[PDB]
């Protein structure tokens, strides 16, 4: 064959401008706004699904994905390209920490993975980056709650709340002014609530808007009674039916 | 024959109250010569405490690899390598050579410093986790201690019943063991000091 | 064809260097103001975060103050994301050589190696160069205190206070004068904080 | 425009232009037909001899894979030659895999993908030929073409080249007069009156006729070259008519 | 041990036992050695039983690439594909498989394929340690293209004696009718014939 | 200029390849249609074969991917041709790995996955064609998949295809809203055969013999396709309604 | 390395002016368990030549693949080309020597020994070993296995030297045959009843008679000498 | 134009650039022409020197007992052809005890000519060569075109002022194939042919070289007072 | 060593003994046996109890992304097949024992798996040791269909018979319960035996009665400033 594109194709403008980088953000306006806030015991995230046919079931289309059962994801940008990374999180996950040490990663560690293939992915030439910056939502023991927003540049920081895709700068402004210090899980739902609704024109129903928390204990879904101490699943997504009941409090 | 048997030697640990204790003696030998009375098979990365048994060239590899592998663990993490994850990271270790098994059997000591759950932790060449929280015992003259340790211990003890308990306990044994012997070393450790304590003790 | 876009991306100007790597050179100054002043008795590392907000939690962030192990740390002028994969590799090379020899590295053979990585970029493959400086500081007992900066362009050199991103040259002037030799820890920290107070392209100083 | 500088790549048109210029030369190319027959399956190629210094029957395009699969090539000659090779590695594998001659649905796709995996890509470019192939097996009749640009059916009667045309016509008068479809043997005389009619387009240079066959127990489920007696038969037969 | 397939008229009919031996320790005795590959191409199993476990697993993706992109595997085309496997991995696997399927057209056929590995086609053929001693009395009393109902009796017959003089054979005649009807599986309890 | 060519980001965020290979789609003409039984999936397709030169019979836009799942093509045939070969020797692994046949959902999300390295890579290029996977999986009964050039995909209760598919798809929205019922619901396979090709020539407007239909039908653990003559006695019972 | 499971017993040939005349037991014994009968070990490669092969039917069914690739890759392109550069035996006996040499080499041997017998398109008589052991070397008779010691002598006795070719006839040497094959059948206990026959002429071809079966075994001292020794 | 830099792309006629350049380049150098009878093959070639102290350069190298090669174009390509058929032809005859035969030689060369030009970057060898050779299925002469065309001819020829050559051989073409069981009249053909093709720069005793290969005559070069006889 | 399966129409039934042993001394007098590939599929391991620790976790890693990727619980079948093929790769080198015993949408479930990597189906099955003892008792008591509180009867029963004659066995009996659809039940020590004599008397020690040649405090924290 010989493919001639190992040479890097990211390169440097003469104002020293990242063209591909760039561009991907263009992407990420066009998805669908996600948010994410942080609360002083968990974190609620909150999206709007992609518009379908109602032919098409719509179950199937979920932007929020488990990553691990303590660990969650959403995005905004492009679909295709969250499916990928999604994968590739479960499997280096398990390979390099599950095998060696038997655990989940530490939720700033599984973001540090994450984020070295997304900068191999724009350094490296012939391979377009990301289209798609995430919001990775965790707990872990050592770092407590987590809210790590993850740019294509690869870049990862730590928000006490955030916002990306249509109408990210908007209601980063929104998010701020309701911002506390004695939030609660509930207070922070009542919140992201008004966010997304100022933010997306479609219809709130509890078939079609995704509520997903990292926070509720689990002994239920432990999956097994045996020693309760164990935390299990902190991630979990409200039932349609609950979703409903709180969408009188919106 | 055994390739642990060159050095031969013994670790013990136990469980205190809200202390662990480990303890070893300090023969090296080459068979029938006596090379060293100052070598330690017990070394510290942080709290966690690791001695090791067996063959004694396998010994200062393993101290190498590990020595690497927990610094890389505390610069990245930012915390130290628990005992308990410490214990996973043996475990898959040991591993790594499957076949042509390494010759050494680490025994871990530790507190958790976390939540305070006094911790300790036995292996073979293979590598499993041998949990048993009374005590773990290694080496070429690990059968004397069983007898010695289960009778002489009584579930929690109080931090210095326990200093005399692991004291006597190698001092017996390891003198009438021709592969152990030359002192000791005892290693107490609470939570908020570890104390190091060379025992006066026949060299024979 | 595939040869179309390809034009010999990695050749020197007529000067002698990379067009590229005056444009990388670009990008780092972006980042805010860094200062390491060495003294006799230690070394004081001191920047001012920019490309920030407070909605960003600053209280954990890290884009400046790195831990490579107890005698040596950095402070990043560029690309987080060049940044990250850099201090990695310095680290696991400096752990390396820990357990060879059962010795600290020295300093000077952990910068030349990060420098040759950077080297690589550009002397084939095409690939645009890494847009980091970092500002190395160390101890050694051969030398005392050292004090790096290096370059993208991969070199090396040493100082005795220095500084890179924005106001560089507002910075290294005010330093010239005060630099003394019976200079103290103490003294380096209010002279830092006086330069910083001046440099700030920010509201205030934080 | 620009897509004419980049070898087989999407476009608005969707077909790359690259991929349209090779069916351009197999048009150029020597006229070579395929009739579906009843028991068997005869292919018939005008050879076009340029000069009388050209040996006669020794220059011979058809080409021979396994013990019953006859292939015959027109467009870009190396092209031609470099997937009938390369077929035959693969036949030789499924052979050894599963000790039966190939069938012909089955080798249907070792010719195809080879293209295929050559479309996919911008490195490698990709064959500009029609390989009218085929032959008797366990599961029948098979006449088939293949285009360079991948796509293949079963054929009841295929052409390509300059007289197309009128290969093109006369195939569809045979399946009129015969809906049960032209036996084996009788098809043979065909075959050379539609060569013979189909160098009215190809008249410029002088042509050789030269038929092959493949057929259920005709040939006795064995490949052979029509020649001697029978080749004679067929000569006297497309004259007559023409005349 | 005791595996046959034997033609009749209108098809094919395995027959095994069940008991499967480790040591002088029953093992396991409600083993399926008669096993689903294809449709209509089962496999019998002797020999050692991890290597026959293995093989099965790998030709069977193989076969449901033949019938998707060259069409249904016949019983011959199967049996080749174990005979490679086994021919090339000689001493790793140790495996004695026959391999015999029911075509509409072809009719039923047995193909055997040795630890060493190489295709017979025969008309009918007889395996197994435990089975030696129903060499004499299956030839002997062979008729051919049997009745469905003889083919059934038949089998039932010879595998009397092959449990009385071997112990390491024994339970149930597990069978599996290869027939346009398509696939029957039968099971017989070892007492009936046994006693009587 | 070039990142049109290659797969490099556009100024816009969409890449003008993936568009291309749906316009190239619509170059064939040919429409599918896909609904679900209670029991079965129905795909009935046009079937174009202009002249007598080209066969018949050979005409198909089904591949087998296995014993039990039955895909239909939109789009360029070569291209068909190609992807169908991956996805059989996906299905196949899987069962080597896990002692099963993959399931429809699976088998979808996996050919999705690599329709997304072949728009990042830069030589590699998105296909053309479109891939409906239906089975009837055992456990779940009915499943329709649609799969995109893109990579997009979702699960259907019906759908459809070809460049003349805006008629269909609204006229399948207004029957099922009507009827209430998410998917038809008959037992019996014939009715749900008949109720299809019915559908269609309703919403295309244009009226079909046995010869311009191509009839696909997947049960639990099978596929299989009617044969001529059962579609000939399909119309006996629509000329009679 | 390769243990033998499945074998065959021999293969017995000889010279005349003519031609050559290859004959073979037909088996596929399995220890001592004669598990396969009819194993056909003669494989005609069109009229000119037949290949012989006794040994391992696991690694004959290799070979035969082999056997299978010589013919297409002759058959390829110009049909004229191989006419007249038809596979003589030569063709055919140098390509198996090649493949045997380098497996063998690795300690993996191709565990067969083969003759082939042929005429050449000149005619000539052609008649070569080949092995396992990678010896290789031409005489006028030949056979392998048992044969060698058993059957070979009287085919040894009517053709001696290269000057008694000439002087057989093809009459003469299939009687020959017939004679040491019954000897053959009475003292081999691997022996199978069933045996083919194969005359090949460079003026009538290839005559393929199966099937024959060994005559009457003779039973005059069977039904006269009794006991074993001392004791009866 | 732009389909000349550009290997993988097709040309828009379907007629590469490169391959055109190629076929310029074998008219650029030496004529050489080549004739067969049924028991020979004859090959006649123009043996080239830079300058007067240059020695005259022979073109035509003996492959083997049964072949060899004249080339006309480029030089360098050529060598790299005809060390590929070395060991093409002593491989086949190691193992099969068959001769590499002509035809299948030509086939060779043939799909690895291919391969270059599907692969972008690479170039068709800018070279033809005319192979002859004798076994036991006749006498052969076999053209070898950068295009890819391989042809058997009773005669032809390639070269710079090839015309007058190519009138020579259709008007002998019928006389010397029934020309057989003497080398020496076919030779003298050659030499008539070749002083045709020539205007300027006349052949000496040096400037000729003759090979022929036979059914009897084993592939020999002729050169100096060898060919002063069949001047 | 003894380990007991026994499948049953609400679910499928592990136990086993704790006493874990490395040659006549006893390693640990108490721990577990049973081990989870995951909350639906638990296992226990005979043979060389090293080999099967690490081989569960090693593979029931692959198992763990199949089953999100799948979108389904874990299932019996596709663990079952990945081991096998693992063992076989060494040609069964690896001493591993198990029995594969679970849940899963298509009913409950239970398999043996050998060192070679034979594999069987059994309505009830025994592996350990203590094997023999213990698959007596079972196809004594056994009947068509199960209940659920039969099948805690015949386990408990058929490890206890194991006590008495296998010398590995000993100490805490564990059961856990694996029902379809639900959560595994643990009962933990479901029988505890009496174990360890009462000290009959003191050994020990009064104070000073040790000789102690120095004492050093030595940290361990990272440095911290005076």
């Amino acid at each position: 064959m010989t493919d001639r594109y190992s040479f890097s194709l990211t390169t440097f403008s003469p104002s020293g401008k990242l063209g591909q980088i760039d561009y991907a953000l263009t992407a990420v306006k066009q998805g669908v706004t996600s948010l994410g806030i942080k609360a002083t015991n968990g974190v609620v995230i909150a999206t709007e699904k992609k518009s379908s046919s109602p032919l098409a079931m719509s179950e199937t289309l979920s932007k929020v994905s488990l990553l691990t059962p303590d660990i969650g994801a959403v995005y905004s940008g492009m679909g295709p390209d969250y499916r990928v990374l999604v994968d590739k999180s479960r499997k280096v996950a398990h390979t390099s920490y599950k095998r060696i040490y038997g655990e989940y990663p530490p939720t700033k560690l599984l973001v540090s993975e994450v984020a070295k293939i997304m900068q191999e992915a724009t350094q490296s030439g012939g391979v377009r980056p990301f289209g798609v910056s995430l919001l990775i939502a965790g707990h872990d023991e050592f770092n407590g709650f987590s809210l790590y927003q993850v740019d294509p540049s690869g870049s990862y920081f730590p928000w006490k709340a955030t916002a990306i895709g249509k109408g990210s700068v908007a209601a980063k402004t929104f998010l701020e002014k309701r911002w506390n210090d004695e939030l609660e899980l509930e207070d922070a739902i009542h919140i992201a609530l008004l966010t997304l609704k100022e933010s997306v024109e479609g219809e709130f129903n509890g078939d079609t808007i995704e509520l997903a928390i990292i926070g509720d204990e689990n002994p239920d879904l432990l999956g097994y009674t045996g020693i309760p101490t164990d935390k299990g699943p902190r991630f979990r997504k409200l039932t349609s039916q609950e979703i409903n009941d709180r969408l009188e409090a919106l | 024959s055994d390739p642990s048997s060159i050095n031969g030697g013994i670790v013990v640990a136990m469980t205190g109250k809200d202390c662990v204790a480990i303890a070893c003696d300090l023969r090296l030998g080459s068979q029938s010569l006596g090379v060293s009375n100052k070598f330690e098979k017990i070394f510290h990365y942080g709290h966690v405490f690791l001695g090791i048994t067996g063959l004694a060239t396998d010994v200062t590899t393993l101290n190498e690899m590990f020595r690497y592998k927990t610094n890389l663990y505390k610069l990245k993490e930012e915390r130290a390598i628990e005992p308990e994850t410490f214990t996973q990271l043996v475990s898959s270790s040991l591993y790594e050579r499957r076949f042509g098994p390494y010759f050494v059997g680490p025994v871990v000591a530790g507190i958790n410093s976390k939540s305070g759950k006094p911790f300790i932790a036995g292996f073979d060449l293979i590598g499993c986790i041998d949990e048993a929280k009374d005590f773990i015992v290694s080496g070429t003259a690990s059968d004397q201690l069983f007898g010695m340790c289960e009778s002489l211990y009584e579930p929690n003890l109080e931090p210095e019943d326990l200093f005399e308990t692991i004291s006597q306990a190698l001092l017996n044994a390891a003198d009438r063991d021709a592969l152990s012997g030359w002192g000791a070393v005892v290693y107490i450790i609470k939570k908020d000091e570890v104390v190091k304590r060379y025992l006066k003790m026949r060299q024979d | 064809g595939s040869r179309r876009y390809d034009s010999r991306t990695t050749i020197f100007s007529p000067e002698g260097r990379l067009y590229q790597v005056e444009y990388a050179l670009e990008s780092i100054s972006h980042a805010g103001t860094a200062i390491g002043i060495m003294a006799s008795d230690g070394i004081v590392l001191a920047a001012e975060r920019k490309v920030t907000s407070t909605l960003l939690e600053q209280d954990t962030s890290t884009e400046k103050l790195y831990k490579l192990n107890d005698k040596i740390a950095v402070a990043v002028a560029g690309l987080t994301a060049d940044a990250e994969i850099l201090i990695n590799t310095a680290r696991i090379h400096a752990q390396n050589y820990l357990k060879t020899y059962n010795e600290d590295i020295p300093v000077e053979i952990l910068v030349r190696r990060l420098s040759d990585i950077k080297q690589g970029y550009t002397q084939h493959g095409g690939l645009r160069p890494f847009g980091v400086s970092f500002i190395y500081a160390g101890y050694d007992d051969r030398y005392g205190y050292q004090l790096y900066t290096s370059n993208p362009s991969g070199n090396y050199t040493g100082w005795k206070a220095i500084s890179v991103g924005a106001n560089t040259s507002a910075a290294q002037t005010l330093l010239q004068m005060d630099y003394k030799d019976d200079m103290k820890v103490d003294d380096a920290i209010e002279l830092a904080l006086k330069t910083l107070s001046k440099t700030t392209d920010s509201s205030a100083l934080t | 425009t620009g897509y004419d500088l980049s070898n087989s790549v999407f476009s608005p048109d969707g077909r790359n232009f690259q991929v349209e210029y090779a069916v351009k030369a197999v048009e150029n190319g020597t006229t070579s037909i395929g009739i579906k027959c009843n028991d068997g399956v005869v292919f018939a190629v005008e050879k076009l001899i340029t000069s009388k210094l050209l040996v006669p029957q020794k220059n011979v395009k058809i080409q021979v894979v396994d013990r019953h699969i006859g292939c015959v090539y027109s467009g870009l000659i190396p092209d031609g030659r470099h997937l009938v090779n390369r077929g035959r590695e693969e036949a030789a594998s499924f052979k050894k895999l599963y000790k039966t001659p190939i069938p012909i649905p089955a080798f249907a796709d070792r010719l195809g993908q080879y293209v295929q995996a050559h479309t996919l890509y911008n490195s490698v470019r990709p064959f500009g030929v029609s390989t009218i192939f085929g032959g008797v097996d366990k599961n029948g009749a098979h006449l088939y073409m293949l285009e360079p640009s991948g796509s293949y059916w079963g054929y009841k009667g295929a052409a390509t080249g300059k007289g197309r045309q009128s290969a093109k016509a006369e195939l569809e008068k045979l399946v009129d007069h015969h809906p049960e479809g032209l036996s084996a043997r009788e098809a043979v005389k065909q075959a050379a009156k539609i060569i013979y009619l189909a160098h009215e387009d190809n008249k410029e240079k002088d042509f050789e006729l030269e038929i092959s066959w493949c057929s259920l127990s005709e040939t006795n489920g064995l490949h052979k070259f029509v020649k001697g007696d029978l080749l004679q038969e067929a000569i006297d037969f497309a004259q007559k008519e023409i005349n | 041990t005791s595996i046959m397939a034997v033609t009749f008229k209108d098809g094919v009919i395995l027959g095994a036992d069940s008991r499967t031996t480790t040591g002088a320790y029953i093992a396991n005795r409600v083993t399926d050695k008669l096993t689903r590959v294809h449709d209509k191409i089962w496999c019998c199993r002797s020999g050692s039983a991890a290597d026959t476990q293995a093989i099965a697993d790998i030709v069977q993706y193989h076969l449901e690439l033949y019938t998707s992109q060259y069409g249904t595997p016949s019983t011959e085309t199967a049996a080749s594909v174990f005979k490679e496997l086994c021919y090339e991995n000689k001493d790793n696997l140790t495996a004695g498989i026959i391999v015999a399927g029911y075509d509409d057209k072809n009719k039923g056929e047995v193909y055997t394929i040795p630890l060493g590995g190489s295709v017979h086609k025969l008309p009918y053929a007889i395996a197994g340690s435990g089975s030696t001693f129903i060499y004499g009395y299956c030839d002997k009393n062979f008729r051919e293209n049997m009745s469905k109902e003889e083919t059934v009796d038949f089998i039932k017959h010879s595998l009397s004696q092959a449990i009385k003089w071997d112990g390491s054979s024994g339970g149930v005649i597990r069978m599996v009718v290869l027939t346009a009807a398509g696939v029957e599986r039968l099971i017989f309890y070892p007492d009936e014939y046994e006693q009587l | 200029g070039y990142d049109r060519h290659i797969t490099i980001f556009s100024p816009e965020g969409r890449l003008y390849q993936v568009e291309y290979a749906f316009k190239a789609t619509n170059q064939t003409n040919i429409n599918s249609l896909a609904v679900r039984g209670k029991d079965c999936t129905v795909v009935i397709s046009q079937k174009k074969v202009p002249d007598k030169l080209l066969d018949p019979t050979t005409v198909s836009y089904i591949f087998c991917i296995s014993r039990t799942i039955g895909m239909v093509v939109n789009g360029p045939i070569p291209d068909a041709r190609n992807a169908a070969l991956r996805a059989k020797a996906e299905a196949a692994e899987f069962r080597y790995k896990y002692g099963y046949d993959m399931p429809c959902d699976v088998l979808a999300k996996r050919m999705a996955n690599l329709s997304q390295i072949y728009t990042q890579r830069a030589y590699m290029r998105p296909l053309g064609v479109i891939l409906t996977f239906v089975s009837v999986d055992e456990e779940l009964g009915p499943s329709i998949y649609k799969t995109d050039p893109a990579g997009y995909y979702v699960g259907y209760k019906a759908t459809a295809t070809g460049p003349k598919q805006q008629e269909i798809t609204t006229n399948l929205e207004n029957h099922f809203k009507k009827s209430k019922i998410d998917h038809i619901n008959e037992e019996s396979w014939e009715k749900v055969v008949e109720f299809a090709i019915t559908h269609m020539i309703d919403a295309l407007g244009t009226e079909f013999s046995k010869n311009d239909l191509e009839v696909g039908v997947a049960t639990k653990d099978k596929f299989f396709t009617l044969s001529a003559e059962n579609i000939e006695e399909r119309l006996v019972a629509i000329a009679e309604q | 390395t390769q243990q033998p499971i499945v074998t065959g017993t021999s293969v017995i040939s000889m010279k005349y002016d003519n031609g050559v005349i290859i004959a073979a037991d037909n088996l596929g014994s399995y220890g001592s368990l004669l598990r396969f009968n009819g194993v056909e070990r003669l494989i005609p490669v069109g009229d000119n030549t037949v290949v012989g092969i006794s040994g391992d039917i696991s690694d004959m069914q290799h070979i035969e693949r082999l056997l299978k690739d010589l013919v297409t890759e002759n058959a390829y392109d110009n049909p004229l080309a191989d006419a007249e550069e038809a596979l003589e035996p030569s063709y055919i006996f140098e390509y198996l020597a090649t493949v045997m040499y380098q497996r063998r080499s690795k300690m993996n041997p191709l565990w067969n020994a083969i003759i082939v017998a042929g005429v050449q398109s000149n005619g000539d008589q052609f008649l070569r070993y080949v092995n396992l052991l990678g010896v290789t070397y031409s005489s006028p008779t030949l056979a392998t296995g048992f044969g060698a010691h058993m059957a070979n002598p009287l085919l040894r006795k009517v053709v001696d030297r290269e000057s008694d070719i000439p002087k057989t006839t093809v009459q003469v040497a299939e009687e020959a045959i017939v004679n040491a094959m019954r000897v053959l059948y009475y003292r081999d206990a691997r022996s199978s009843r069933n045996f083919s026959l194969a005359i090949i002429d460079k003026n009538t071809g290839l005559t393929f008679k199966k099937n024959l079966q060994v005559e009457n075994m003779k039973w005059d001292f069977a039904k006269d000498i009794k006991g074993y020794g001392t004791q009866k | 134009n732009n389909y000349d830099g550009d290997t993988v792309t097709f040309s828009p006629t379907g007629r590469l650039f490169q391959v055109e350049y190629a076929l310029e380049a074998i008219k650029q150098g030496s004529v050489t022409v080549g004739l067969r009878s049924n028991t020979h093959a004859v090959l006649v070639a123009l043996k080239r020197n830079a300058d007067e102290l240059s020695s005259y350069q022979k073109k035509i190298i003996k492959c083997d007992e049964h072949m060899g090669l004249s080339l006309a174009g480029l030089a360098p390509d050529a060598r790299v052809l005809s060390n590929y058929l070395r060991q093409q032809c002593n491989y086949s005859s190691l193992v099969f005890n068959r001769k590499l035969a002509v035809e299948r030689a030509g086939h060779l060369l043939c799909d690895k000519a291919q391969k270059n030009t599907q692969s972008y970057g690479g170039r068709p060898y800018g070279v033809g060569l005319l192979i002859i050779g004798y076994d036991k299925s006749g006498a052969h002469l076999l053209e070898f075109q950068p295009s890819g065309n391989v042809t058997e001819l009773y005669g032809t020829a390639i070269g710079a002022r090839s015309q007058g050559a190519k009138t020579y051989l259709e008007r002998t073409l019928d006389t010397f194939i029934k020309i057989d069981g003497n080398p020496d009249e076919l030779i003298k053909a050659g030499v008539e042919a070749i002083s045709q093709s020539l205007r300027d720069e006349s052949l000496t005793v040096d400037n000729l070289s003759i090979a022929i290969v036979g059914k009897d005559t084993p592939f020999t070069i002729y050169d100096g007072e060898a060919v002063a006889k069949y001047i | 060593t003894t380990i007991v399966g026994v499948k049953f129409n609400n679910g499928v039934v592990i136990a086993a003994d704790t006493r874990s042993t490395q040659g006549p001394i006893v390693a640990d007098k108490n721990c577990a046996k049973l081990h989870r590939i995951s909350p639906k599929i638990w296992c226990a391991g005979a043979g060389t109890a090293a080999d099967t620790e690490a081989v569960t976790q090693l593979i029931g890693s692959n198992i763990e992304l199949h089953s999100l990727y799948t979108s389904r619980e874990p299932r019996v079948v596709s663990a079952l097949q990945m081991l096998k093929q693992h063992l076989f790769k060494y040609q069964g080198h690896i001493g591993a024992y198990l029995i594969v015993a679970g849940v899963d949408p298509t009913g409950s479930h239970l398999f043996s798996i050998h060192a070679h990597g034979s594999t069987d189906v059994g309505y009830y099955l025994s592996l350990g040791s203590g094997s023999l003892a213990a698959m007596a008792v079972l196809e004594s008591h056994w009947k068509q269909d199960l209940t659920k509180e039969e099948a805690i009867k015949l386990a408990s029963d058929a490890i206890q018979a194991g006590i008495w004659n296998d010398l590995g066995s000993g100490s805490n009996v564990d059961v856990c319960v694996m029902e379809i659809g639900k959560d595994a039940e643990y009962l933990r020590n479901y029988l505890t035996p009496n174990v360890r004599e009462e000290k009959q008397k003191s050994y020990k020690f009064p104070r000073g009665t040790t000789a102690v040649l120095k004492e050093s405090i030595v940290n361990i924290c990272d440095i911290q400033e005076e």
